[PDB]
DNA sequence: TTATTGAGGCTTAAGCAGTGGGTTCCAGGTACT
RNA sequence: UAACUAGGGAACCCACU
DNA sequence: AGTACCTAGCTTAAGCCTCAATAA
């Protein structure tokens, strides 16, 4: 639902790179250039960001049961 | 293959060279439509690609007509497997 | 210059597919079928029910207008019920059904908008509370915007109606029975649509040896066909053979109708034939006139109800019976190939609409029956009875709820309604697009389980169970659409306006050269110029005229017939239209579809431009189809 | 000549591989107070 | 001054080998 | 009101029907 903290394969930190990836994508970068700008060199770290779906933003559209 | 662990020469030939002729009940792909196997062919077409000869390999990729005819063959295999188990169980019980 | 070049074709075709799925989605068959059920079929069933009458002071009751509220929950004040609340509280997502009853005894009173029962509402249909809501509004109701709907909530359980596959009605099929007493057998599951009595199947068979025999509904023993023809009011041999054989220069059919006439030499009068066919009924007649009246009732109602059920229609019924015998003869001559049972043009898919309509017919008949019971109990004392006390909403509400919950259909067959699979989203979509063949799963017949040729583009060739239900449980292809059903009337007025001569206004000598025209399987007349007629019918269908886009128009060319199909259950798919080796789809259509959310150009505008059209399986026989524009 | 006792053609049960999980259902109807 | 068990049937559906 | 209670297809063995030698 949310970006994993680490790449599953190697363990590089990718949890701090999802918002920066989205900011680079709206800055008209290609996905490959955005991955290269974040330092994700191994393709194991690259498909953590390339293939991620952020379900948490859809989960946040529902009001919490307590408030 | 040559260790005998898995596969056959037919599997290698199907992967590399050609898949071959798709069969339903021992014959070629029948005229399920009116004298056509599919609406993409002319009527009374008895050629290879019209009646279920897959000329491509698995690596090359099946054309959509070849894909459908291969699906027909695989469906026949699944039907045979299911009715085979269902019929052989009773023969086993009667024999024992 | 406006053509899509081959390097633009992949982008163009996927924009077309994206427009289709943006307009339609994936569960149009369920939602459209249920919407048609609620909008038309409920009112048709209520009005089609006979005006009930009790008798002495004699009064009658009539139901005239159907009102449906939004889904509502009640002891206290009624409040709107969201589907999530019905899911949580184990309630049934249902809407109240209101009718207004007139009571004429004479004194006429209006019981306006009386409550007769609760109808479960399929989610995201036009009568559901989530209809037309935005994604934000769906999320405010704790509903998933990606949820497709198409299911019912029955006691908090999500229920999906699996589409039931059946033989198509009102169509003549000739098969061969292996090693039976009949060599070739004809068959017509005749059913008058929008009334939908228990369907009547007639067999016109020929004995193996070569006499032609007719198997009639509600007659135990087999009946010679010439006796049936003389019982229709044709006491001759020129009349019967003119109804059967349209071409006197073919003597082989004359040879094959020798033995039926020879065996029917005993009877040459109409009432003798009525007595002969009524002596073998389900209820045997006490006397001769009872037998004659019973056989007349059978010929008027049970025998071929789709070609006509009232009186004074014996000539159309005799024409269709002669057509059945002619098809049987052509099959025995070999001039016509034997019909394929696994051909999906010969099959219909009973969706949520027709299944709920069958249930509603049974339950409305029941509700009327205890209205008779209550009124008969209270009329013996001479006192007036309240309609609110007479109406039993319990039986219709609980019967419909019970059949949607357990899946047992009728007051017969099971597994029609199933709990919706919610393991993953793909399983939900697959369960919502499931087709079921009701062939018994213990049989070893591989032919209904085999992947037939006619499933191209209609049914997925890969998605099937690998267990005992292999080849029987099927899954709908992505752009495959099931026809929702429509009235054949405007096509009939257009046909009689377009120089088509009716059956009762022609001599039988003109049948041989002209083209027979069938509308929903009913022979309505002949046309002497079938090519320009089919061009005109196609031009009307492409232009979104009085012929709607889901109407199937098939011209058999080798044997002169034009079949127009309008009923529900026909599985169809959109195809691009090719004229003079060129796609009618141009670059301007793709350019307009690119800004789909800007200029409001949609898939419907692409259909209305005559660019794409829906071709079902029977029409796909006559289609010369290109896989790619290459 | 003629019944009489023998042998060829029609309906109808009795069958039809195994292991888990889930869902629904196993009752209203007037009296009477 | 530890008082110690489990529960029915009939149908359907799905999955698995 | 609460409720007593009285009520689709297969194959095959087995049982059941009409026509021909044969003595009375
Ligand atoms: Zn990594």
């Amino acid at each position: 639902m949310i970006i994993p903290v680490r790449c599953f394969t190697c363990g590089k930190i990718v949890g701090n790179k999802w918002e920066a990836y989205l900011g680079l994508l709206q800055a008209e970068y290609t996905e490959g250039d955005a991955l290269d700008a974040l330092g994700l060199k191994r393709y194991c770290c690259r498909r953590m960001l390339l293939a991620h779906v952020d379900l948490i933003e859809k989960l946040l559209n529902y009001a919490p049961l307590e408030k | 293959v040559v260790s005998g662990a898995k596969g056959s020469k037919i599997n290698i030939s199907q992967v590399i060279a050609v898949v071959g002729q798709q069969n339903v009940e021992g014959k070629r792909i029948p005229f399920g439509f009116k004298h056509r196997t599919l609406p993409h062919f002319i009527k009374d077409d008895y050629g290879p690609e019209s009646r279920g000869f897959v000329e491509n390999s698995y690596l090359a990729g099946l054309t959509p007509t070849e894909f459908f005819f291969h699906a027909m063959g695989g469906r026949e295999g699944l039907i045979d497997t299911a009715v085979k188990t269902a019929e052989t169980g009773y023969i086993q019980r009667r024999l024992i | 210059d406006d053509e899509i070049t081959p390097d633009l074709w992949q982008e163009a075709c996927w924009i077309v597919i994206s427009s289709y799925f943006d307009e339609k989605g994936l569960v149009r068959q369920q939602l459209d079928s249920f919407d048609e059920f609620i909008q038309m079929s409920v009112q048709r069933i209520v009005e089609d029910a006979p005006p009930i009458d009790l008798q002495p002071p004699r009064y009658l009751l009539k139901f005239e207008q159907i009102y449906l509220s939004k889904p509502t929950h009640w002891d206290g004040a009624p409040s709107p019920m969201m589907p999530n609340e019905a899911r949580l509280r184990n309630l049934t997502y249902s809407a109240p059904l209101y009718v207004d009853i007139t009571k004429t005894v004479q004194l006429q009173t209006q019981h306006q908008k009386t409550f007769i029962g609760k109808i479960p509402i399929m989610l995201r249909s036009t009568y559901c509370l989530l209809n037309g809501l935005t994604d934000r509004d769906l999320c405010e109701l704790n509903e998933c915007p990606l949820d497709p709907g198409g299911y019912f909530i029955i006691n908090g359980s999500e229920k999906v109606l699996i589409a039931q596959e059946k033989m198509a009605t009102n169509t003549v099929y000739v098969f061969a029975k292996k090693d039976s007493k009949y060599a070739y057998t004809g068959e017509c599951r005749s059913c008058l649509e929008n009334s939908s009595r228990p369907t009547s199947t007639i067999w016109v068979s020929m004995l193996a040896r070569q006499r032609i025999v007719a198997t009639l509904p509600y007659i135990k023993q087999e009946v010679p066909i010439i006796i049936v023809f003389r019982a229709l009011g044709f006491v001759s041999d020129r009349d019967i053979l003119e109804h059967i054989i349209y071409d006197f220069e073919d003597p082989e059919m004359m040879e094959m109708v020798k033995p039926s006439l020879d065996e029917a030499f005993v009877i040459q009068e109409q009432n003798v034939a009525l007595n002969f066919i009524g002596s073998r009924g389900a209820k045997p007649g006490v006397t001769k006139e009872k037998r004659i009246k019973y056989a007349k009732e059978v010929l008027q109602k049970e025998m071929l109800p789709h070609v006509g059920v009232s009186d004074f229609c014996e000539t159309k019924k005799a024409y269709f019976l002669g057509y059945m015998v002619h098809r049987l003869l052509l099959a025995a001559l070999g001039r016509r190939e034997l019909d394929d049972r696994d051909h999906y043009g010969n099959k219909r898919l009973d969706l949520a609409g027709p299944l709920l309509a069958f249930l509603f017919r049974g339950m409305f008949k029941n509700l009327l029956k205890e209205v008779r019971i209550y009124a008969q109990k209270f009329i013996d004392r001479g006192k007036d009875f309240n309609l609110e006390l007479a109406i039993k909403t319990r039986i219709i509400s609980d019967g419909l709820k019970y059949s949607l919950a357990t899946g047992n259909w009728g007051d017969a067959r099971a597994g029609v309604s199933q709990v919706l699979n919610r393991l993953t989203f793909a399983s939900t979509l697959s369960h919502l697009r499931r087709l079921n063949s009701p062939i018994g799963r213990d049989g070893k017949l591989a032919k209904p389980r085999q992947l037939h040729n006619t499933l191209w583009g209609m049914v997925c060739p890969a998605e099937t169970p690998e267990g005992h239900a292999v080849g029987l449980v099927k899954n709908l292809a992505l752009m495959a659409y099931i026809s929702v059903g429509s009235q054949p009337s405007p096509i009939l007025e257009f046909l009689e306006e377009w120089s088509m001569e009716n059956l009762e206004e022609i001599s039988p000598a003109a049948i041989a050269d002209a083209t027979k025209i069938f509308v929903n399987g009913c022979w309505v007349g002949i046309h002497k110029d079938p090519e320009q007629l089919m061009n005109t019918l196609r031009k009307l269908r492409r232009q979104m005229d009085i012929i709607v886009s889901e109407v199937s128009m098939i011209r058999d060319i080798r044997e002169r017939e034009i079949r127009i199909y309008t009923d529900a259950g026909r599985i169809c798919r959109p195809l691009l239209i090719v004229e003079k080796q060129k796609l009618l789809l141009k670059k301007r259509h793709i350019d307009q579809l690119k800004e789909r959310e800007y200029n409001n150009y949609s898939w419907q505008d692409l259909v209305a431009s005559g660019v794409v059209e829906y071709i079902d399986t029977l029409e796909e026989e006559t289609v010369m189809l290109a896989m790619t524009p290459d």
